[PDB]
């Protein structure tokens, strides 16, 4: 089973087969959580639809803002959509040697990002092309 | 002169609260209304660096600027249409705006962000 859903973005309508479109941000997983001195633990998850419903592919870029405005990309990562199944992660590429302290890495099951607040750098955030497939692609 | 409320900052004409709280666009706007104040409306590049030199920099904050789809069109919470301060990106990636380290640019609404609400003066 699958519910089509668009809510990673609330102004643009999803790209209609076989068309695509730039998707820039990150969702705090855990933001009730993280909301209420101490280090704490976020999760970021990509703009990424769980319930997209369409053959579509997810390509994006992860990166970090440091201490003196450099934009540093970290990592790659794939999904894959299907009008049958929920979005499934399909695969991470990092950058070695790893460019950013132990304070951040990426899990491999979902495409989480993991972070720690006392972090020397800004929360990651996700430069997405979703290209919605064909009919038969 | 205006007094400014309780670990707000003050510069010109206007009252600036910065969150150490993340959410969308839409529920950052909602927090500034519940204080009695609006998201960033940045008047010029003066007030823009001196909260650059007061806030931790390098993170997104949520503006009161938007691609809003009635007008469609770049305008401010205020109802000012947006002109070249410039948005920076290469692609259409978002229809919300954020100061970010010291540029701005476009971001999509659904994002984690915190943002800066600010309480102007319009008369006596
Ligand atoms: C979406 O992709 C799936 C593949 O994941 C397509 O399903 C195939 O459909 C053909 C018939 O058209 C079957 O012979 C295959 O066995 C199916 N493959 C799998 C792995 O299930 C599906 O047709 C595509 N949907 C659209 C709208 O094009
Ligand atoms: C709405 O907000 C905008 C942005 O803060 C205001 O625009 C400025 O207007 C002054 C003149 O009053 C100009 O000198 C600035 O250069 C403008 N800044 C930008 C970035 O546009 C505008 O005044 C506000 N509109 C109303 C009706 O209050
Ligand atoms: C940053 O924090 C790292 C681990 O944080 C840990 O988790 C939190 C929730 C607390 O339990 C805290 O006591 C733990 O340390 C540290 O390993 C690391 O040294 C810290 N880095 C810096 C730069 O301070």
């Amino acid at each position: 089973s699958c519910v089509k859903k668009f809510t990673v973005s609330e102004r643009r309508p999803p790209p209609e087969p076989g068309k695509c479109m730039s998707l820039l941000g990150s969702t705090l997983v855990n933001k009730q959580a993280a909301n209420k001195p101490v280090t704490i633990l976020k999760i970021f998850r990509c703009p990424v639809e769980e319930y997209l419903c369409m053959n579509a592919t997810w390509s994006g870029r992860l990166f970090v803002r440091t201490q003196d405005n450099r934009e540093i990309i970290f990592g790659n990562i794939s999904f894959t959509s299907t009008d049958s199944s929920p979005t499934t992660l399909t695969g991470i590429s990092t950058l070695k040697p790893w460019p950013l302290s132990s304070d951040l890495w990426i899990h491999s099951g979902t495409g989480d990002i993991y972070m720690f607040s006392n972090a020397s750098f800004s929360d990651p955030k996700c430069y997405i092309t979703l290209c919605v497939l064909r009919k038969n692609a | 002169k205006l007094e400014c409320p309780q670990d707000w900052l003050s510069h010109r004409d206007k009252c600036f609260h910065v969150s150490q709280v993340s959410n969308t666009w839409k529920e950052g706007r909602i927090d500034c209304d519940k204080k009695g104040a609006t998201l960033l409306l940045i008047q010029d590049q003066e007030e823009l660096r001196f909260l650059l030199d007061s806030i931790e920099k390098y993170n997104s904050f949520w503006i009161g600027l938007s691609y809003t789809l009635t007008d469609m069109n770049w305008k401010w919470i205020n109802g000012t249409a947006f002109n070249s301060l410039k948005i920076t990106g290469v692609t259409e990636n978002g229809s919300c705006a954020a100061i970010s380290g010291e540029k701005v640019t476009s971001e999509g609404c659904s994002s984690d962000n915190r943002w800066i609400c600010q309480k102007e003066l319009n008369g006596t």
